[PDB]
This record gives structure tokens, sequence and C-alpha cells, in this order.
RNA sequence: AACGAUAAAAGAAGUGAGAAUCUUCUUCGCCGUAAGGACAAGGGUUCCUGGGGAAGGGUCGUCCGCCCAGGGAAAGUCGGGACCUAAGGUGAGGCCGAACGGCGCAGCCGAUGGACAGCAGGUCAAGAUUCCUGCACCGAUCAUGUGGAGUGAUGGAGGGACGCAUUACGCUAUCCAAUGCCAAGCUAUGGCUAUGCUGGUUGGUACGCUCAAGGGCGAUCGGGUCAGAAAAUCUACCGGUCACAUGCCUCAGACGUAUCGGGAGCUUCCUCGGAAGCGAAGUUGGAAACGCGACGGUGCCAAGAAAAGCUUCUAAACGUUGAAACAUGAUUGCCCGUACCGCAAACCGACACAGGUGUCCGAGUGUCAAUGCACUAAGGCGCGCGAGAGAACCCUCGUUAAGGAACUUUGCAAUCUCACCCCGUAACUUCGGAAGAAGGGGUCCCCACGCUUCGCGUGGGGCGCAGUGAAUAGGCCCAGGCGACUGUUUACCAAAAUCACAGCACUCUGCCAACACGAACAGUGGACGUAUAGGGUGUGACGCCUGCCCGGUGCCGGAA
RNA sequence: GAAACGAUGACUGAAUCCGCGCGGACCACCGCGCAAGGCUAAAUACUCCCAGUGACCGAUAGCGCAUAGUACCGUGAGGG
């Protein structure tokens, strides 16, 4: 039974990462999003 | 000719001959654009490489040269003929059927009607049987590179000689193009029988899959109980049986009786 | 400057048992290299270093609350001397 | 009801408030191509020491991977960065787009791969190609001296540089034998008194005329300008000369000497347990890699990366009295990762979960071979509830009278069968196959003779109910329906007569091809393919064959 | 729709003061206006934030929170 989650730090780190939503306003405006979210921790440092 | 194998599940294959390994480009395999697939399958293969190979065969001109070898390259479907010139540089060519190792190739609009020579087709003897022909004065060989495949010439207009194209299809390819001499030989690959199921693969991927086999949802064919189908269409419901897929365009007046 | 860049000096059992192989340590500001850290050291004590290595240490403790925890996280650095030795008086620990 | 595999545990001894469970001893059973060992990913102090006993632990708990505190992790050389590039990502200029934006040459990023300087030991409670001891090696800056003159670029060239299967030779790791060598000792049970028993039996560095299979290399004069944008002494060429086998170059690895290690044990001290001191021999015979010598040899079709470092050549520039090159000391080595788990109690699975997880090493005996099978070594472990009872029932196994498929939807299930050698083997057949057809026989131990190696055959003899003596280990055949065939499919009720399939046919397409993605006269895929090509469609090896009807429907052509 | 007028996407493309646009097809009178150039507080909207009050709540209410977007769930967006 291969579980649907395999962490791979350089795969959490490149989708989702801080840099990751740069490249896209998708992902910056999930940043702003998220720091009016209540003091939430945006993806990178969780 | 070509190999056979006694009966162990197998027919045919070719025979390859002068062997070297030389000198050019790498390659690498893709089905489609910054999208998804677009030409369907062939997405496997033996990871072959690329042989920049000449075509138009211009600055050669008064330049004489020798047939080195013969290699016979993927990315081609015929023998490829390496060339050393007088200037000491190397360039890969097609090879025509019944050229020898070793025979002397010269380029130029002053060149001999001898196997593999370049040479445009103001020049060209009348009947003559030609491969590798630019559809336009520089640029390259757009015609005739295939298996076992040729273009002989029917007469003369003004800058246009008559030509025909192995469809057998007549047309207009102006006299301002280089030619070179013969067919090319590609041994014949009519002959080969591709053994089975996965020799597909060796060259490429997975090939045809019936739209009959298929879903409502995936093609027009799909649906119902049984092997049958209605209307008789592709993809997009076009159809294949004799629709010209042509458009009304430029070179279409310098193409006459094109029929078949 | 020279008397910052290192913290303090490390205290264990194989710290300063190893004081007398003439190799001294100490705990380091974790942003230095062996070449400022040679710098600040020789200026300090004035000896010349031949021997240096340098790691980085975690953190992580927590007792109460949610707090369940933070990382200190500090820096050891290993000097050893040519036979110049002896640093200060404070070798003598 | 359950306490998470039916790999059992037992006694003594210790500690403590309390012990089936924690500690020690002595036995026992279990894994041993693992259930041992080493790494990667991922986890994040889980490691070590001293504590602790709430909860967590399926019982307990003095205990722990839990709680507290302290400690522990060292690199010019290993892996990565200060080097290079693949897919991909990106991207000034540039090509598009209602916006936000989609593209895109160079360049750049990007290991999974290329390049690149050390090995051997020692040891804290916890690190080691990191620290220390012995002896190495690489680049850099500079100093004495040699030489005593050219260095020789973002540019050229060479070279990096690559497939699959199979295989001759030589060697090592490494394992095996011994009335080799060394060391320790006693051994009684009936005997052995060593010819028994147990253990140990070379690693690095250096020189050396020693031995050595294997491995790859032609050399210079010159010619054409049209070739490497230019240049050239470099490279590609056409030519002349000497080189056919001797020839050159390097030596994996062996041998000797040396030397630094290690080495069975040995001695002393012991804070009750480890410290510290010492130190023997290193033989003959056999086996042997997927490793090394090597980029070997032959064959085959599907024809098997790039780029830097690197080798040679000029452009430019400075210098041609103080160059490049050499060894000879010195000085210099920046950044990040190194603990621990890592086939699992520490990673992914809510769990201390019968699941999952990529690479490496993986011993011996018996066995044709082997990573198989059984037992065992080193190593690890008995699975964190116990103890009794021996009813129905239930699961997983063992044997069965007479019968042998009468059972049942169906021999479902479960037997029988089983390895290797010999003999022998049908219809049908695409002459390959069917075939391991079907059957029959051998199999252990001792002795003599022979033989081409482990062994094998012959003869004779012995024992048992039985001799692939235990484990691994095909029941078979006669007819058919379907599909030819290997293959593929419904992650979790359907593996098939489905899909694919080689082959065959219809048709499209002259190349900014038809065709497909697309805000788009952008771009890209077809394809760096070109009409024995590329698309779509339907049939489905192979063999014999594929008939009648176009009124209606689509399709091509036509013209009142 | 009898569809005037403003507004552009494509073709077209006049006058200039005895002139031009309008007045809901269109015509004439009759009025109203002078386009193709720009800026221009104020009165209007909102509440991250501060103050004051309330026939507003008072711990299952009141914001999700008597502080936490934390714990906790999810690869993530997100939820909580
Ligand atoms: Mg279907
Ligand atoms: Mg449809
Ligand atoms: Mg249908
Ligand atoms: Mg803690
Ligand atoms: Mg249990
Ligand atoms: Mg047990
Ligand atoms: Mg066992
Ligand atoms: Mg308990
Ligand atoms: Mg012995
Ligand atoms: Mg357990
Ligand atoms: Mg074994
Ligand atoms: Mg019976
Ligand atoms: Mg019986
Ligand atoms: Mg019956
Ligand atoms: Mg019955
Ligand atoms: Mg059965
Ligand atoms: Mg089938
Ligand atoms: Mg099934
Ligand atoms: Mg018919």
């Amino acid at each position: 039974m291969k579980r649907t989650y395999q962490p791979n730090n350089r795969k959490r780190a490149k989708t989702h990462g801080f840099r990751a939503r740069m490249k896209t306003k998708s992902g910056r405006n999930i940043l702003a999003r998220r720091r009016a979210k209540g003091r939430h921790q945006l993806t990178v440092s969780d | 000719r070509r190999q056979m194998t006694t009966a162990d599940f197998s027919g045919l294959t070719k025979k390859r001959p002068e062997k070297a390994l030389t000198e050019a480009l790498p390659k690498t395999g893709g089905r489609n654009n910054r999208g998804r697939i677009t030409s369907r399958f062939i997405g496997g293969g033996h990871k072959r490489l690329y042989r920049i190979i000449d075509f138009k065969r211009r600055d050669k001109s008064g330049v004489n040269a020798k047939v080195a070898a013969i290699e016979y390259d993927p990315n081609r479907s015929a023998r490829i003929a390496l060339l050393h010139y007088a200037d000491g540089e190397k360039r890969y060519i097609l090879a025509p059927e019944g050229l020898t190792v070793g025979a002397t190739v010269n380029a130029g609009p002053e060149a001999e009607p001898k196997l593999g020579n370049a040479l445009p087709l103001r020049f060209v003897p009348v009947g003559a049987v030609v491969h590798a022909l630019e559809l336009v004065p520089g640029k390259g060989a757009q015609l005739a590179r295939s298996a076992g495949t040729s273009v002989q010439v029917q007469g003369k207009e003004s800058d246009y000689v008559i030509v025909r194209l192995p469809s057998g299809e007549l047309r207009r390819v102006h006299s301002e193009c280089y030619a070179t001499i013969g067919a090319v030989g590609n041994a014949e690959h009519k002959n080969i029988v591709l053994g089975k199921a996965g020799r597909s693969r060796w060259l490429g991927r997975k090939p045809h899959q019936r739209g009959s086999a298929m879903n409502p949802v995936d093609h027009p064919h799909g649906g119902g109980e049984g092997r049958t189908g209605a209307g008789r269409v592709p993809v997009t419901p076009w159809g294949k049986p004799t629709k010209g897929l042509k458009t009304r365009r430029k070179r279409k007046t310098s193409d006459r009786f094109i029929v078949t | 400057s020279h008397y910052d860049i290192l913290q303090a000096p490390v205290i264990s059992e194989k710290a300063y048992s190893a004081m007398e192989r003439g190799v001294y340590s100490f705990w380091v500001s974790p942003k230095a290299t062996k070449t400022e850290i040679k710098d600040a050291i020789q200026q300090a004590f004035g000896v010349r270093v031949i021997g240096i290595s340098t790691m980085n240490v975690p953190g992580k403790r927590k007792r109460v609350g949610r707090f369940i925890g933070q990382r200190n996280d500090r820096k050891k650095a290993i000097v050893r001397l040519a036979e110049g030795q002896s640093i200060e008086a404070l070798a003598g620990q």
C-alpha cells in the first residue's frame, strides 16, 4: 500500500514555495489573501 | 534481398553494410508542443541521434569529391553517403541506387549527368530520372528523399521544367533548383516485413488504436453493443475517404494535372 | 571586530580535557569563516593557529505551556596551535 | 470481544516502596539473499551520560524511541557550492496578445549524468577517507637557483564520446584443504594421549636489473586554396618516404627487501569493572567474481547525450638581458552536509500498524549449478499481556478400514505427480514444433579395476519398509468453442471470447503537407519527416477466398 | 419598433458665421444651442484604524478567538 504522500523536500519547495508564488500572480494573490487570513503561515516556513 | 529467419515467429529484416559512426548532432524524442499531445503516438524508440546532411549542396560547386563510405542512419530511411571534397571539407549526402563506394561526385551548373552529381534542372536531360529536388533555389531538397523514390523530367516551360513526382503527379518546378541524378536507393522498404508487435516499438510507439473500441466520450465511432459504426469519420467528423483537404493557394497554379 | 565574533568557550568533559592537548574550543558567531575566526582568535590570544575545524548546532527544547519549543542554534569551533601553546591564563581552567 | 502473526521459553542472581516483564549470568528456540550490515530519500535530537515514573507503552514497569537537564556532530582530497551541461525552466533584444498575459535566438539556471588531489591504522559514554599517529598528494601566492627565452585567447582543431547480447586470456577481493607454521591448554565419560581438540595464518607505503597475462600506438617531408569566418607549425584532405611478424608504450597483479600498521592471545591493575602494557606465525594446494587488467574479441539491428576540464594552433597584447617548464623550501587551504533511524517502533500509512520504500555487501555445509532448499557463522531476535483448562463450535495442519467422484453448478478443494541420469515417445504439423508427449528404469553405503575434472562407468559385496532416505520438486491424456501467437485491460467483485498485435485494404496529403494545440497573419507538434513518406479509418498471423444490389444517404467528377 | 440621438468595429469622409448640431422617422416654419483641447476643492461613498454612546451580547451569546487564525485537518488552495 504505497500512500498518497511521498515527501520530497525539493518538490514541496519547487511547487508551493514562496519563490514559487513569486512567478505568478495567482500565488501572490494567495500570499496577500493568506496574510490577511489571520496571521497564517505562508508555505515555506511550514 | 533481405535477411530471413527459420521458424521462430519471424519474417524479414534488411541488410546493412559499410560501418563508420561519425560526427553529428544529438536529437531528442517528443510528440508535442507547449501543450498536450498533437501528433498521436510515436513516443518510443531506440534513442537515435541525428546526422546533419546536406541537401542543397551549393557551395561545393566546381569542386569534385569522393564517396568515402555509405552508412545507414535513422531519421532518414535512405542510404547516407559520406563525401570528402578537394576542399578538405567532409559532407553528408543521400546515396542513390547503384552508387559504388569511392566514385567521383562533382557539383555545380557545369556538372555531368552522372550518379550523385548536383546540378540544376535546366541542365537536366529530357526524360532523365533524378532525386533530391528543391522547390525553390536555395533552401534544400524536399523532393524524392524517401524509400526507393525518384522524379523524372517531362519538358521545359520558361524558367520551369515539368517534373513527375512519385505519387505520379505532374508539376511545374523551375529550372533554377538543384537536382541529384538517380533514384534514392534505399533498398526497398516495402520489402521488410517489420517483424512483430514491438518491431514498431523499435522505431516508434504504439500504432493505430481504433476509435470503435472507444466510448462516445472519446471518439465518434465509440458506443454501441457489438462491433460497428455509422457515418465514417475521424477525431473530428471530417471523414477520411475522398474529401479534398487542400485549400485554394499560390503553388496551385504552379501545379498541372495533379490527378492522383 | 575581534572580541565579539567569538561568543563563549565550550564547557564539558571532553572539552577542557582536550584543552590539554593544546586544543581549545568555543562557540562562535554562526556566520563566520575559518579565516575570520583565525584572524580573531590570533588577534585575541596572541598565538598562531594551525589546526581549525568548525560546526553547526540545533536547538529545541520546551517545558511549559503550548510553547512547544525554539531552536537556539549555536556553532562550535575547535582550534589546534603550533608548538606555541597555552592561551592566556584562561587555558588553565 | 479483543491486547495486532503459533520464531516457544526456562532457572538462578541482582535492584527496588512494589518485578512474569528492568539488569546480569547460564541455557533454550528464531532469522541468517535475513528478520545481518552499509547508504539514499524522508524524519529531526529520537544518539550518548545522569536522572525521572504523570500521561504515552494495548498488562506490568524500577523500563523505553516517553519526561527533565547536560553533553555529543570537526574535512584542501568524501557528496554538493565557488566548474560543465540534458529534459525542463528561463529569458534583454525579438515575435504575438481586451487586460492579467502566451512565445521566443543567444545567454543562464537546472544531477539523475561529465570533470576533479590520500591511504593505512588508533580511539571519547556519544564523531571520523573529518580528530591523532605514520607516511602521502593537489592547486595557489612568493623566495634561492636552473633555464637563460616567448607566453600561446570568449576563436580553430583534437579529445572528451557513450548501444545490446555473447566470449578468449591473466589477476585480485574472497572462500576451501592439510601429519604446513604459531599459540593455549586440559583431556576422564568406552577409547584418543596426538597423527587429537580450539584459535590465529598480512594491510599500507617505498625502492628493486625480479615475474607477468592483458592492454593502444604508425613517423616525418610536402601540395592545393576552394576547407575549418580570418590565422596557424594545429586539423581535414590528394601525394612522397620509411614502417610487413621483431617493434615500440604502460603495466592489473604476483615476488623479494624494507618499513609502518595490524594480529591469536598474553601480563599487570581494577574504584567489581574496564583501563593499560606486551606480542607468535604469517605455508603449500585448490576454487573464484557482475570487480580489475582494458576504451579487449566476435557477432547483431532497432544504429546507441551534451558541454567544460584537457591536448595541440594562431588572432591580439605585452616581452624578445629579467619567458614557458622543472624541484626546493616556505605560506596557503573559504561555504554547506556528517549525530541517530534508515525494509523500519524513528520514513509514507491516526497506531510502537502482518502493508509500502530505491541502491550496495550478503559467509559456510550438503545439493549438476544457484541469491533455490534445509541447517548453521558473524550479526540480530523470541514479535511489551500473562498463566491454567484440554467441552460444543471455529480456523490451520496430520493419519485413515472397505469403496474411489457414488460429491457437486463444476473433481471446487485436496491428493496423486515431482529433481537429475538412462532408455523410450503418437495423431497433426507452418517441418521449428507438438514433447518433459505417453510410458520404463536408475538413485544409498563399502571394496577392487579403469577414466576425460569436481567425479564417473564397470564388476563384486552390505544394510533398511524405503536410498533427489529429511527441504526445495510438472498428474496426464482424447475431443472441441474463442482468439492465432509474447503482450494489454476494469488501483477496490469482471483477465476474458476485450484492447493491442504483425500483416492486409480504403482514403487523405507536393511540404509554410494534410492533421492536431492555440487569447494570436505568434509559436510549436507532424519533422529538422517528404508521397515503397506523414495522417485518418476499418480488418486482424497464416492458407483458400472476399459474391449480388448504388434506389435512398455520404463521397469524388460534371455541366443544359 | 414609425427609432430619433449619443457610441464606436469596417468602408466612407462636409461645411466654416447670407454657417453648422439638436428638438424622437422625415419636411418647412419656429425655437434651444455654437461639438471635434485640457485642469478644476466643495456637497457624495467607505471604515484598517481612534473616540463616544446603546429598551447590543455576557462564556453553546458576543468577532472564529475573554486572543489563536494558534492547536488541529489537507500535498496544496483552503479549512479551523
Ligand atoms: Mg468499448
Ligand atoms: Mg460524439
Ligand atoms: Mg458508433
Ligand atoms: Mg526533551
Ligand atoms: Mg503483541
Ligand atoms: Mg520462543
Ligand atoms: Mg534456524
Ligand atoms: Mg501502563
Ligand atoms: Mg587447525
Ligand atoms: Mg510491537
Ligand atoms: Mg549460502
Ligand atoms: Mg479412506
Ligand atoms: Mg487402503
Ligand atoms: Mg455425479
Ligand atoms: Mg447428485
Ligand atoms: Mg483443483
Ligand atoms: Mg488471446
Ligand atoms: Mg480479478
Ligand atoms: Mg463485399
